[PDB]
């Protein structure tokens, strides 16, 4: 299914997929291609992004670290606590003008 | 689409939403308008998993949806959902959320400093920690109510926020044209 000789070939495949918009790669397809895949995958560290599906299959994506941004989880939870899904877009704009922004 | 708009959206999606959301949004940054089915095949997400991610991004007004309804080759009616990033609504929601977050933090800071740390067991007057020290009586060695003189009884996030959020403020300003 994939031709992945070694660690470097794994990284280049993930990279090319990112560059060419080819999408996610199932971990199991990599496991079939690459003996002792666990070594290579671990070695590459956070250069890979993992998504878990409901059936617990893992999908691999190249991690582009160009955009990297993160905040404390307290700020993540705080962000979530400000509801906008129930709001009219107009109402959001009214607020911004009310506050001078 | 201006590079600074793209970067704002990429930063915000990574900071405040999951990996799944970031990867879905990447597709909508690569391409103006994309079919949910195409997104599904690209990401290899489960169907409900993707729909839930898209539902979340649509609720926070980051992305919008336009249906296309056509007659297919087999004659049946076809309903495609095309998604796209709506940058004017995205920027507004971001400002809206950051303004309320700041204000909630500010309110919490005001509450904590005005906290009624001390209370008179008689007249129920309460005092803040700042008020409390000028209640001390050197002649008895204890803190005493300013009104009835009864012995009183017991019972930064903003700086962090400002540090961590400045990249978004900067990208917001950059986009102001
Ligand atoms: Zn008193």
């Amino acid at each position: 299914k994939y031709n992945v000789r070694d660690k470097k070939a794994l990284l280049r495949l993930l990279d090319q997929h990112d560059q060419r918009g080819l999408g996610g790669i199932l971990l199991e397809d990599i496991e079939e291609a690459l003996p002792n895949s666990q070594k290579a995958v671990k070695a590459l560290g956070d250069q890979i992004l993992f998504v878990n599906r409901p059936d617990k299959k893992k999908i691999l994506f190249f991690n582009d670290k160009s955009c990297q941004f993160s905040v404390d989880e307290e700020f993540q939870k705080l962000w979530r606590s400000v509801t906008v899904d129930s709001m009219d877009e107009e109402k959001i704009e009214e607020y911004l003008k009310r506050q001078g922004i | 689409v201006p590079a600074a708009l793209k970067r704002l959206a990429k930063y915000v999606i990574r900071g405040f939403y999951g990996i799944e959301h970031a990867l879905a949004l990447d597709i909508l940054i690569r391409n103006s308008c994309v079919k949910e089915e195409d997104m599904l095949e690209l990401l290899k997400f489960d169907r409900k998993q993707l729909r839930s991610v898209l539902n979340n991004l649509k609720g926070d007004k980051f992305i919008k949806c336009r249906m296309r309804v056509e007659t297919a080759a087999d004659g049946k009616t076809t309903r495609h959902n095309y998604y796209f990033i709506n940058y004017r609504t995205l920027v507004n929601v971001v400002k809206y959320k950051l303004d309320h977050m700041r204000r909630r933090i500010e309110t919490d800071e005001r509450d904590s400093t005005n906290r009624a740390s001390f209370k008179c067991p008689v007249c129920s007057s309460t005092f803040t920690d700042l008020e409390a020290n000028q209640l001390f009586d050197p002649m008895t060695g204890t803190f005493r109510c300013t009104f009835c003189h009864t012995e009183v009884e017991e019972d930064t996030l903003l700086a962090r926020f400002n540090e961590q959020i400045e990249p978004i403020y900067a990208l917001l300003r950059e986009t102001e044209d």
